[PDB]
RNA sequence: AAAUAAGAAAUUA
């Protein structure tokens, strides 16, 4: 500040400390986990095809 | 924050022994104190 | 256990305990045993899985 | 709004530029108002006695 | 908090020298006034340039049609009383109602200080060049 | 005052110093109530007093209660006697409506302007006579237009007196 | 825990193919 | 629910604005709920008179 | 180890509403959505009595906020009916992000109510996490009001 | 709901056009209105400046009313109608009874028995139906009465 | 600042000018986008803009900016080599001249 | 916890120490004594969290709501301010029919291939369990004359004005 | 154009550095699209950046991936190289904004902000009614009234 | 405050350049009091409507021995110039007299009349380090 | 009609104007179609307003005429839309029965200006209604013309589908949309449900909410779609090893 | 616009009734009111901040 | 607190509470320093209504 | 002057 140099940014207390985990990232997009599940399931299955 | 914990030095969550007194302590309100309140049902 | 105070009651639930029970369960080893976790279970109402 | 009769009068302006280019002044010392005055500012702000602001004449 | 220094006492013959010069401030301020007087009113009476901004619309049309042909057969002889002044031209063109909302809106006018020019202004260097000796607030040519 | 301006020289004029805030005196009544045969057998305050009534005293009646707070006097006996006599003013005022329908309020209708099915009908006023003018006034600008390259509606039919 | 997208800051947005630039395109400058 | 009740039988008119009500009957209660944001002013209670 | 905490539905047994609240700036936004079940499959948000377009005065990028709770439950939106009600500071403009994250968290736990079981992937996409963040408190040491020291000259 | 500015920001620092910001009294802002409120030019503060020009207070209650006018205005362009006093007698059915004055008591719906719901304030009365009324010395209609839609004819939108 | 008013004049010198079927303002609009909106090129490592030398002077000092503008002015569009501008460039994604484009149609017909 | 986990009412914040303290001397009373016996979540009543207590309230109000009872009473007197201006208005009166693609779709879900399409209350969401649908799911309907809120803006601020201006007229002493 | 007066430049790194705030409000970026899409042009470059700033935003309350040290320095090489590589995507739109938004000025009869250039109509920069009476950059002095770029019919 | 110019230098602090709320500083020192206008000439420091009448000051009240100074709000009257009459007022270093009058003064405040900070300065009111600092600011020759 | 220099054009189009429409009312044989754009507009008032008649009578000086048009702006009653002399023409051959050769389909136009009880100013730079109406006043049509009335809503699913489909793939088509950019936008199902709830299917919307899709922050389809391809893709690297 | 107020006396109207203004001068009487004459009928303003 | 369950029964009434902004500092110097030093606190004063309707008049 | 409902990311004692 005054007449003196600024401190380093890890100084400072964290600028998202009042932000939960939850939030940083979001995590959405878990409608499609189910979908890809089961796409990979049935693929699996076809693999087994080739193969025997 | 760390720039700023020799001043902070009360205000955590502090178990106090003596506690302090406005004589002795300007500004700050007091251990139990929450300031940004989150919603809880 | 029993929720005391409202943060405990935010980790409460019956259909969760149906999660530590089935675990209690998968414990033991013999269905003598087993009948009365299962007893207790149903009787506390604890949903079912 | 009532008016008295036989009085030539003008009605709200609804166009814009009517508003703009009339004679209307802007507020410029400071200003008062015929109750609140007994206040003074709105940071002085006087209180005989400390009734709830909610408080109802019965 | 230190202790108030004493000033210094006023002087000698200082009250003299403060009367005349009070004195004849007031009576320079006499001439200093007539004359802004003069200079406010040959400003009020004498012609302005037009006011409005020709690089928008309804201005820009070529001064054969629209807005100018309004303005040269229904309004030219009240624009002139007028003398151009910037206030009594926009509310001449209010009251004429055959532009009606425009004015305000789409319509765009130079600025207070450019809009006072005298007519035939021709450089913008003119702003500066109107006489500092005189208290017309810029209403004086 | 219990507490602290009780007991001294100071409790005297904090006391009326109260009392004198507290002036306001409300006085208030149900229209309803006021709906009852009067020792007459008229009808006391009826729907047309009622009107007279709500528009005489403004914002003084909500809810279908008449309110009256008088405040004018620094003491509550002088203020139900204020109050009471502008309500029996009031009401007095108010009962002309059973005098005939002369007093009886008026009702404000919004009412439209003219529609536009109403306004199409203003291009045909005077029609017959308005085209027997134009084919003369279309001589005078045939006439006009071998004089001048531009015909302002001022040579026309357009009056604008000179002088 | 199971299938994070991804945790940290400064990732790659945006891919291309693309050859590469000449060695100090920039002039060094006033 | 159970309880037997004395309740003032109410009388419906168009004519009457508020209500109307006529002498206490024999009645018995068949739901009444405690919960103020179930029951607001002036509570009610759920109740079938045993004449009719 | 408790997962996520599955709870029984709250709704209203005649009109079929269920009510949560959204928070953002601690003062500054305060929403309470009203959710309820469209049998009819039109379904509409709207916000102090209007629509949420309006509202939100076209924005994508606040409204797409509003329809997250739906996708990440894997639900049709156009299956539910919601009001919101603004509790907080009245203005005559909402349309802000900060404003959107507030909604969208009202929205979230109107559906949680509503629908328990969808509470577990809300929940793990953080729409119910409330973040708590403020504007500093104004004070008069600042220039601006707010974060600004004032001007420091060397004696 | 309406997304236009209502407060005058506030005195900061000399703000200068840019990318992003403006001058605080720049000809844009309150549509012009801000010549109002500008000392051209850089003030020489000592001597110069008028002082209500950078006061908050004032400021913004000048701000307050030209909001003020706008909205006012707005409002009064919206209006196809004038209020009419007409005798008691002659009005139609629905306000035959009692309407208490504005702000009074809770607004109020015309007629919740024949199913309209809707303020009896803001009801609008055509000129035409209001006729016979309000001009009954004319003899022959001044206004041709409206011709009505039939929602039972066979049209264009039935597919017929 | 581009306004929304902007955008609708635009819209409505656009449309006149498709119905008098002047198509040569339309050729200079696509002649500058191909010539300015090529893909740049992944820079070579060790390439960065140059920062400001820290010990130089105080970190609330005016240099800072001052370098900062009389860097980006002497780098001026005209001087990016990043970005492949030229006759000799390649540009797969856009069309080359007048004669490709949709309102030429009728040439295009066999 | 800096201080026992306790009701806060039983805290006060001191005066001239930075601290609170207990307004009874050191006696505590657990967070069971403030509700009823068993209270889920301790709460006056187990149906609802506060929010929801208050808007099922408003809602039931406001179905037996009868603007003649009014009169005489203050704030108390005006009906539930959403729903009532929401009947106030009348484009809501209308309320669309479900969609063409819609009524389509689920016909030949039904007719067609030989299931239903669920309700999403109906959809039955644990993996682990099969619980009672509950009894409004397919029944409740659809007007937008009842719900979701929409309302005039004119009628709106009318409403407000007039619910603070009226807060006190209000007769006390009735019959 | 209303906004008429004489105007202060800032590097384009700085205006890009805004972010969400400025640079990247998804208000503006659309009307940007919708003059490009307006003239029949496609609008890659401002794709490149949203692209690029959607992500930014996304991921803005992380932390970076932990640095492990190397005496190579490959890493942090490669990381600047990306991020120089994105400033100049960037770079490439700020221009094209610039570059088109003046052209269109041009071909609607507006007159920019003052000392603009207009390509085909005002080579040095355009001014009119400048609170300092020569052109600023060429020390000129100004016409009264202000010059016109465009012929009178409207 | 530094200097004492009355007795309030005692008194008084200064608090460096304080903010004082819209139109209330403490003291009203009315610099612009004389502050030529043309155009506002009637409107400018007078009264906001030409029917309000004199102020008291232009009256004689009550039974009077004599004044030293009139009021300075006291505005100039046509008797003022004709009856040839002392008019003095307080200003500073100690009175202003109207002397040589005129009808151009008429209608207007003697606030007016009378230029509050005079261009004027006494080299011998001020300190030598004042002297320097008004050297500096280019008023004093040196 | 049109070709001349002004300010002759301004006289000869009056003339032109009033003997069109005479000539296109005394055609009895020859179908003719009237196609207007905003009917609404010419059933009311213009926006003009009768000029002050201080403007018809000469003057001295403005000092005393008792003129106060240099003083303050009036509003004077606005020109009803039916005194524009083409509107006459038009109105005339709707009035007059026999006039059976004549149809006219036309339209209404809403696109006035936002107003909801209070108005700030319209920011000039973000402003969407610049080019808006200042109108605020209700119009039925019904009561308002002498033509049937149409309803038309917005689009039904069926439309909307066609029609995003359209503007999505067409536009692509002709280079005119992400491009060689495709896997930064979601798919046409995701886009074409969530422009829907965006739009609420007016078509004005449609178009809006379509370029805006642009800045779409939340939308996370493609993130976790490709995620899915790159673990399969390794799986099938470690199967093959 | 600007206009003539204007009041039309009952006696004078095809069915009696109570003129508003009538009814405004008996209130003006009871509760004894100041009628600004000057009152500009341009100038209705609410304040929108509070209402 | 519910007018069932009780009589007389009780009313909250909100609060009254004034807050008191002043310096801290006593410096004659710097309006600054001054400002750097404000303080909060609060005046308080808190309220109950006890309600009795009663039948008749005693 | 600032890492605090905002949006900044890599040279410790
Ligand atoms: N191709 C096609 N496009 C349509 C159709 N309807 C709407 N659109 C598109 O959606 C936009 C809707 O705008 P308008 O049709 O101008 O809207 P409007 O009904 O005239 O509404 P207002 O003028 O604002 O009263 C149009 O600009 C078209 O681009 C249609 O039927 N066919």
């Amino acid at each position: 500040r005054r007449g003196k140099p600024r401190p380093r940014a890890g100084m400072f207390p964290d600028k998202y400390r009042r932000v939960p985990m939850l939030l940083k990232p979001q995590q959405g997009g878990q409608q499609y986990f189910n979908h890809f599940l089961i796409r990979s399931t049935n693929d699996r299955l076809t693999q087994q095809d080739v193969d025997n | 924050g760390h720039v700023m914990t020799p001043h902070t030095t009360l205000h955590g969550r502090r178990i106090f022994w003596i506690p302090p007194t406005w004589n002795r302590a300007g500004r700050f309100l007091g251990p139990h104190v929450t300031l940004y309140p989150g919603m809880t049902p | 256990l029993e929720p005391c105070t409202p943060r405990e009651w935010l980790q409460f639930s019956h259909r969760n305990l149906a999660y530590a029970y089935n675990g209690a369960l998968r414990a033991c080893h013999s269905l003598p045993s087993m009948l009365l976790l299962y007893k207790e279970m149903k009787q506390r109402g604890v949903k079912v899985d | 709004m009532q008016q008295i009769p036989g009085k030539v009068d003008q009605t709200p302006f609804e166009e814009d530029q009517t508003w703009l280019l009339h004679s209307i002044p802007v507020q410029q010392l400071e200003m008062h108002h015929h109750e609140k005055d007994l206040q003074d500012l709105p940071f002085i702000n006087h209180e005989q006695f400390p009734r709830s602001l909610e408080w109802n004449a019965p | 908090w230190a202790k108030p220094k004493k000033r210094p006492k006023v002087g000698q013959g200082f009250h003299e020298k403060a009367q005349k010069w009070r004195e004849e401030y007031l009576l320079d301020r006499h001439r200093a006034l007539a004359d802004s007087l003069r200079a406010y009113v040959e400003f009020s009476t004498s012609k302005r340039v037009e006011p409005w901004d020709a690089r928008f619309k309804p201005f820009d049309r070529i001064e054969k049609d629209g807005v100018y042909v309004l303005m040269r057969y229904m309004m030219e002889e009240k624009l002139q009383l007028c003398n151009y002044h910037h206030r009594p031209v926009k509310r001449l063109f209010c009251n004429i109602g055959l532009m009606g909302p425009q004015i305000t809106t789409k319509a765009r006018w130079k600025p207070y200080r450019f809009a006072t020019n005298p007519a035939g202004t021709s450089k913008a260097e003119r702003m500066y060049q109107r006489d500092k000796t005189v208290y017309t607030h810029g209403h004086n040519d | 005052d219990n507490l602290q301006y009780k007991r001294y020289d100071w409790q005297g004029w904090y006391q009326r110093m109260l009392d004198v805030h507290n002036r306001n005196v409300s006085l208030r009544c149900r229209i309803c109530d006021l709906q009852r045969l009067d020792g007459n057998g008229v009808q006391f305050v009826d729907m047309q007093t009622e009107r007279r009534l709500r528009i005489l005293a403004q914002h003084r009646v909500g809810m279908g209660v008449l309110k009256l707070d008088a405040d004018k006097y620094e003491d509550q006996a002088d203020n139900v006697t204020f109050g009471t006599t502008k309500l029996s003013e009031l009401l007095a005022d108010a009962r002309k409506a059973q005098l005939g329908e002369e007093y009886w309020p008026s009702v404000e209708l919004k009412v439209r302007k003219p529609s536009g099915q109403s306004k199409a009908h203003y291009s045909l006023i005077d029609n017959e006579r308005i085209e027997k003018r134009s084919r003369e006034l279309y001589e005078k600008y045939r006439d006009a237009k071998k004089r001048s390259l531009f015909v302002t509606p001022m040579e026309t039919w357009l009056e604008v007196k000179g002088m | 825990e199971n299938q994070p997208i991804s945790l940290h800051r400064n990732n790659i947005s945006y891919m291309e193919d693309v050859g590469r630039s000449v060695k100090n395109p920039t002039v060094p400058g006033l | 629910e159970g309880l037997p009740v004395r309740a003032r039988r109410p009388i419906f008119s168009s004519s009457a604005e508020q209500r109307i009500a006529g002498g206490p009957q024999r009645a018995v209660i068949i739901q009444y709920h405690h919960q103020p944001f179930f029951n607001p002013e002036p509570r009610l209670v759920k109740v079938a008179f045993q004449c009719d | 180890q408790i997962g996520v905490r599955i709870d029984e539905a709250e709704v209203d047994p005649e009109t079929g509403i269920a009510v949560g609240r959204g928070c953002a700036d601690g003062e500054k936004y305060h929403f309470t959505a009203l959710l309820r079940e469209n049998r009819d499959h039109n379904g509409i948000i709207t916000v102090m009595g209007k629509p949420l377009s309006l509202v939100l005065d076209n924005k994508a990028w606040l409204m797409e906020m509003v329809l997250m709770p739906f996708d990440e439950a894997n639900l049709d939106y156009r299956d539910f009916d919601a009001h919101i009600v603004s509790e907080g500071h009245a203005m005559p403009s909402i349309a802000n992000e900060i404003a959107a994250f507030a909604l969208r968290m009202a929205v979230a736990n109107a559906l949680v109510k509503l629908i328990p079981l969808t509470r577990i992937p809300l929940k793990k996409s953080g729409l119910l996490s409330v973040d708590r963040r403020r504007e500093r408190g104004q004070f008069p040491g600042y220039l601006d009001g707010k974060k600004v020291k004032r001007r420091f000259a060397k004696r | 709901v309406s997304t236009g500015e209502f407060d005058h920001p506030p005195f900061q620092f000399r703000q200068r056009h840019t990318f992003n910001t403006t001058p605080l009294h720049d000809a844009n802002r309150f549509g012009g209105r801000t010549a109002y409120l500008r000392e051209i030019g850089p003030v020489n503060i000592k001597k110069q400046g008028r002082r209500f020009k950078k006061d908050p207070r004032t400021v913004q209650f000048n701000v307050d009313v030209w909001c003020a006018q706008q909205t006012l205005r707005k409002r009064w362009k919206q209006r196809d109608w004038e209020v009419i006093e007409i005798p008691f007698r002659l009005v139609p059915r629905e306000q035959q009874r009692v309407i208490p004055e504005l702000y009074t008591d809770i607004p109020q719906m015309t007629d919740p028995a024949r199913n309209d719901f809707s303020n009896i304030r803001n009801k609008v009365y055509d000129r035409e139906e209001l006729q016979g009324v309000l001009f009954p010395a004319a003899g022959a209609m001044l206004y041709p009465p409206l011709q009505r839609v039939d929602k039972q004819a066979m049209t264009l939108d039935k597919y017929l | 600042r581009l306004t929304y008013d902007h955008l609708d004049q635009l819209q409505q010198w656009t449309m006149r000018a498709t119905l008098d079927g002047r198509t040569e303002e339309f050729n200079r609009i696509r002649d500058l986008h191909r010539e300015w909106s090529q893909h740049p090129l992944m820079p070579v490592l060790g390439d960065v803009e140059p920062k400001f030398p820290l010990n130089l002077f105080k970190q609330n000092h005016r240099a800072k900016k001052r370098f900062l503008v009389r860097w980006h002015k002497a780098n001026t569009p005209a001087n990016w080599l990043w970005m492949p501008r030229g006759p000799t460039v390649v540009t797969p994604l856009h069309r080359t001249n007048p004669t490709q484009y949709p309102e030429n149609w009728k040439q295009m017909v066999q | 916890l800096v201080r026992p986990d306790v009701p806060e009412d039983q805290y006060v914040d001191s005066w001239y120490i930075c601290t609170s303290m207990t307004h009874h001397m050191g006696d505590y009373r657990p967070w069971s004594a403030s509700a009823p016996p068993n209270a889920f979540r301790f709460r006056p009543f187990n149906e609802f969290d506060a929010k929801g207590r208050e808007y099922v309230q408003y809602m039931r109000e406001f179905a037996r709501f009868d603007p003649r009872k009014s009169r005489g009473n203050g704030q108390k007197g005006f009906p539930f301010r959403d729903a009532y201006l929401t009947k106030m208005n009348e484009a809501n009166q209308k309320t669309p029919p479900p969609t063409l693609e819609t009524i389509m779709d689920r016909a030949v879900r039904e007719h067609h291939q030989h299931a239903r399409i669920l309700s999403p209350l109906e959809v039955q969401r644990d993996v682990g369990r099969l619980e009672p649908i509950p009894s409004y799911a397919g029944k409740i309907n659809a007007d937008r004359s009842v719900f979701p809120f929409q309302w005039k803006t004119e009628d709106w601020y009318e409403y407000e004005v007039a619910k603070v201006r009226n807060r006190r007229f209000v007769f006390e002493n009735t019959e | 154009n209303t906004f008429l007066t004489s105007s202060v430049a800032t590097p384009p790194i700085s205006v890009i550095r805004t972010g969400p705030k400025w640079w990247a409000d998804p208000e503006r970026m659309v009307r940007q699209k919708l003059m490009y899409f307006t003239l029949g042009v496609d609008q890659l470059p401002l794709r490149r950046t949203a692209v690029i700033q959607r992500d930014l935003q996304r991921f803005h309350m992380c932390k970076p991936p932990p640095r492990v040290g190397d005496s190579t320095g490959y890493k942090r090489s490669r990381a600047a190289q990306l991020n120089t590589w994105y400033r100049r995507i960037q770079y490439q739109e700020y221009h094209m904004q610039h570059l088109f938004t003046r052209h269109v000025w041009g071909l609607l009869r507006v007159y920019p902000g003052n000392t603009t250039k207009i390509q085909g109509k005002a080579d040095d920069g355009y001014v009119g009614y400048d609170s300092v009476p020569f052109h600023r950059y060429n020390r000129a002095p100004l016409p009264f009234p202000a010059r016109e770029l465009y012929e009178r019919r409207k | 405050l530094k200097i004492a110019k009355s007795a309030f230098g005692f008194y008084l602090a200064r608090r460096g350049q304080r903010k004082y709320p819209f139109l209330r500083r403490p003291h009203i020192k009315n610099t612009h009091s004389m502050n030529p206008s043309a155009p506002y000439f009637w409107s400018f420091m007078t009264a906001k409507s030409q029917m309000a009448f004199l102020p008291e000051e232009n009256y004689i009240t009550g039974d009077w021995t004599g004044k030293f100074f009139v009021s300075k709000r006291q505005v100039y009257t046509l008797q003022h110039a004709t009856s040839g009459a002392k008019v003095r007022v307080k200003s500073f270093p100690s009175i202003f007299e109207f002397n040589s009058p005129s009808r151009w003064n008429i209608g207007k405040e003697m606030n007016t009349l009378t230029k509050p900070r005079m261009d004027l300065i006494d080299e011998q009111m001020l300190t030598k380090k004042q002297r320097l600092d008004y050297v500096r600011a280019g008023l004093l020759p040196k | 009609g049109h070709r001349a220099v002004a300010p002759a054009s301004i006289d000869r189009q009056s003339v032109c104007v009033k003997f069109l429409m005479d000539e296109l009312s005394e055609e009895k044989k020859l179908p003719v179609v009237i196609v207007v754009d905003g009917w609404n507009l010419f059933s009311h008032e213009t926006h003009f307003r009768y000029p002050h008649p201080d403007f018809l009578r000469g003057l001295a000086s403005f000092n005393e005429s008792s003129t106060d048009i240099d003083l303050y702006p009036q509003e004077l009653p606005r020109i009803p839309a039916s005194r524009l002399s083409f509107v006459r023409g038009l109105n005339k051959m709707i009035l007059s029965g026999d006039d059976p050769n004549k149809f006219f389909i036309t339209c209404t136009t809403r696109d006035f200006k936002p107003f909801d009880g209070i108005s700030g100013f319209p920011n000039v730079e973000t402003d969407r209604f610049a080019n808006s109406l200042d109108e605020y006043a209700p119009y039925d049509p019904e009561k308002d013309s002498h033509f049937h009335p149409i309803q038309i809503g917005n689009f039904d699913e069926y439309e909307y589908r066609s029609f995003l489909r359209f503007l999505i793939n067409s536009g692509e088509l002709a280079g005119l949309g992400w491009g060689p950019l495709w896997h930064a936008s979601s798919d046409f199902e995701r886009k074409l449900y969530k422009i829907g709830f965006l739009s609420g299917r007016n078509p004005q919307g449609v178009v809006d909410h379509y370029h805006q899709e642009l800045v779409w922050r939340y939308d996370y389809q493609r993130t976790r779609q490709k995620q899915y391809l790159l673990k399969r893709r390794m799986e099938g690297m470690s199967r093959g090893a | 616009g600007v206009h003539r107020v204007g009041y039309t006396h009952p006696s004078t109207l095809p069915v009696p009734c109570a003129q508003r203004w009538d009814l405004r001068l008996a209130r003006a009487r009871i509760f004894q009111e100041y009628i600004e004459e000057k009152a500009p009928g341009a100038w209705q303003l609410e304040d929108e901040r509070s209402m | 607190y519910d007018p069932h369950t009780s009589w007389p029964h009780v009313e909250k009434l909100e609060p009254w509470v004034r807050m008191a902004e002043f310096w801290t500092s006593s410096s004659d110097t710097s309006f600054t320093e001054l400002e750097m030093s404000t303080a909060h606190y609060e005046f308080r004063k808190f309220f109950r209504v006890i309600i009795c309707k009663l039948p008749f008049q005693s």
